[PDB]
């Protein structure tokens, strides 16, 4: 639940869940 | 990848996007210009100018 140091994104791995599960010319 | 007896394509709002030079064939895209809202960061005017 804490940041992982080890990924360039000081994130946790449910914030990287988070950020991938949900996601031009105007 | 066009259809070389057609001339031309669009985009959305009437965005086109492709020309041919009647003389030279080639394909060309176009973008429109750069534009933008230009802001003003400012302390209070009394403070400084
Ligand atoms: C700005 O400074 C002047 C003094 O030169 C003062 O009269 C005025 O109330 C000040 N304005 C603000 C918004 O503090």
């Amino acid at each position: 639940i804490l940041p992982d140091p080890s990924k360039p994104s000081k994130r946790s791995p449910i914030e990287d869940l988070l950020f991938n599960k949900v996601t031009c010319a105007q | 990848k066009f259809l070389p007896f057609q001339q031309f394509g669009r985009d959305i709002a009437d965005t086109t996007d492709a020309v041919r030079d009647p003389q030279t064939l080639e394909i060309l895209d176009i973008t429109p210009c750069s534009f933008g809202g230009v802001s003003v960061i400012t302390p209070g005017t009394n403070t400084s100018n």
